[PDB]
C-alpha cells in the first residue's frame, strides 16, 4: 500500500505532533531537535514510516518545496 | 599596626561613558594588589542590564526577510545585542519601537518611559526604506552578571518557545575596559605612601562609584569566607 | 515508485569551541583548545586585552 503524508502518525508522543501541522509537517521557523518529526510519512500495516531529525543535530527550519508526479493532489500547505 | 586606610577620595565623569576614580592614601605593594584584584572583580562581577527578546510584526524566524527595509532581520539583532539601557528600580521590562515611511531609526525612537533609561539615543537601528514601510517590534529587558548563550537560556526555560520569538546571546557586563595606575602621593607629608587611579569605558549604564563600592563589597564576601576555618 | 517529494532547509548556527581547526594566512594553521575569562588574558599598560 502506498505511502501518505498525515499527522496521524501511530503512538508517537504528542508534543511531537504538535511541531507538525495537520497536514502532518513542520512550520516554516519551527526550533527543532534530534528525534522530532519532520515529515509524518506513513506506510500501512499502519506504521511510522516518517522523517525525523538526525540525533544529535539542533537547528531552525526555513524551507518546504513539494513536487509530485502527474496525476496527483496538492495539500494546503504546498 | 601602621596601616591608613584608603579611601575613594575622588572621582571624574571625564566621559559620559568614560570615567577615572582614584583611591588614596594606600600602603606599599597594595595598590598592586588591590588593582589587580579589582580589575578582575569588576569585569567579572559587574551586574549588568541587558537585552535579550524580540517580538517582530510578522517574520518568523532569524533568517526572513522584511518588506521595505534597508537590512535583514538577523543583522537587526546584532544591532539589538549592540543596544544598551538602564532601568530604575526593576528586574524586567518590554519595550517597543514604531516607525512607518523611508527613514533610519535610531534607540531614542523607542517608546521610552521614565523608568527605563536609555543611554545612547542616537544609537543605529535599522532603517526603513518606503513609503508605506513600518516596523513595530518588542523587545524584553533582564538584569543579569556575565553571559549566557541563546540555546542554554531556552533549555533551561523549558517552556514553549512561541513562533515569532527570537533568541539572541545575553551580554550584562556594563563595562569592557580597565585601566589602573599607581602613583606617588603625598600623606603623612612623607615619601612611601601610594596613590591609586583607575579608569574605565563603559556602556553607561552604571555609576563608576557604584562600580567599585559594589564590587568591593563583592570581594569582601570571598574574603570573609577565609575566616570560617 | 515515488509520486511525491518534500524538501526541508535547517539553519544551524555554530560558535567556536576547542578543538576547531584555524589557520594563518601565512601556513600557521592551529586547532584552538580554550575559552578564557577575559580577565586572564595579558592586558597592555592601555589596558587592551589581546
Amino acid at each position: 500500500g502506498p505511502e501518505e503524508i498525515t499527522a496521524d502518525i501511530p503512538n508517537v508522543g504528542e508534543a511531537a505532533l504538535s511541531k507538525l501541522d495537520e497536514s502532518g509537517i513542520v512550520y516554516i521557523g519551527a526550533e527543532v531537535t534530534g528525534g522530532d518529526i519532520l515529515v509524518g510519512k506513513v506506510t500501512p500495516k499502519v506504521k511510522d514510516s516518517s522523517l525525523r531529525v538526525p540525533n544529535g543535530v539542533s537547528g531552525t527550519v526555513i524551507d518546504v518545496q513539494v513536487f509530485t508526479r502527474d496525476g496527483v493532489e496538492k495539500d494546503k500547505r504546498a | 599596626t601602621e596601616f591608613l586606610k584608603p579611601r575613594l577620595v575622588d572621582i571624574e565623569q571625564v566621559s559620559s561613558t568614560h570615567a577615572k576614580v582614584t583611591l588614596e592614601p594606600l600602603e606599599r605593594g597594595f595598590g598592586h594588589t588591590l588593582g589587580n584584584a579589582l580589575r578582575r572583580i569588576l569585569l567579572s562581577s559587574m551586574p549588568g542590564c541587558a537585552v535579550t527578546e524580540v517580538e517582530i510584526d510578522g517574520v518568523l524566524h532569524e533568517y526572513s526577510t522584511k518588506e521595505g527595509v534597508q537590512e535583514d532581520i538577523l543583522e537587526i539583532l546584532l544591532n539589538l545585542k549592540g543596544l544598551a539601557v538602564r532601568v530604575q528600580g526593576k528586574d524586567e521590562v518590554i519595550l517597543t519601537l514604531n516607525k512607518s515611511g523611508i527613514g533610519p531609526v535610531t534607540a531614542a525612537d523607542i517608546t521610552h518611559d521614565g523608568d527605563v533609561e536609555i543611554v545612547k539615543p542616537q544609537h543605529v537601528i535599522c532603517h526603513l526604506t518606503d513609503e508605506n514601510a513600518s516596523i513595530s517590534m518588542r523587545i524584553k529587558v533582564q538584569r543579569g552578571r556575565g553571559y549566557v548563550p541563546a540555546s542554554t537560556r531556552i533549555h533551561s526555560e523549558e517552556d514553549e518557545r512561541p513562533i515569532g520569538r527570537l533568541l539572541v546571546d545575553a551580554c550584562y557586563s556594563p563595562v569592557e575596559r580597565i585601566a589602573y595606575n599607581v602613583e606617588a602621593a603625598r600623606v603623612e607629608q612623607r615619601t612611601d605612601l601610594d596613590k591609586l587611579v583607575i579608569e574605565m569605558e563603559t556602556n553607561g549604564t552604571i555609576d563608576p562609584e557604584e562600580a567599585i563600592r559594589r564590587a568591593a563589597t563583592i570581594l569582601a564576601e570571598q574574603l570573609e569566607a577565609f575566616v570560617d576555618l | 515508485g515515488v509520486l511525491k517529494i518534500v524538501k526541508v532547509y535547517l539553519a544551524v548556527k555554530r560558535r567556536i569551541q576547542p578543538g576547531d581547526k584555524m589557520a594563518g594566512r601565512h601556513g600557521n594553521k592551529g586547532v584552538i583548545s580554550k575559552i578564557n575569562p577575559i580577565e586572564d588574558m595579558p592586558y597592555d599598560e592601555n589596558g587592551t586585552p589581546v
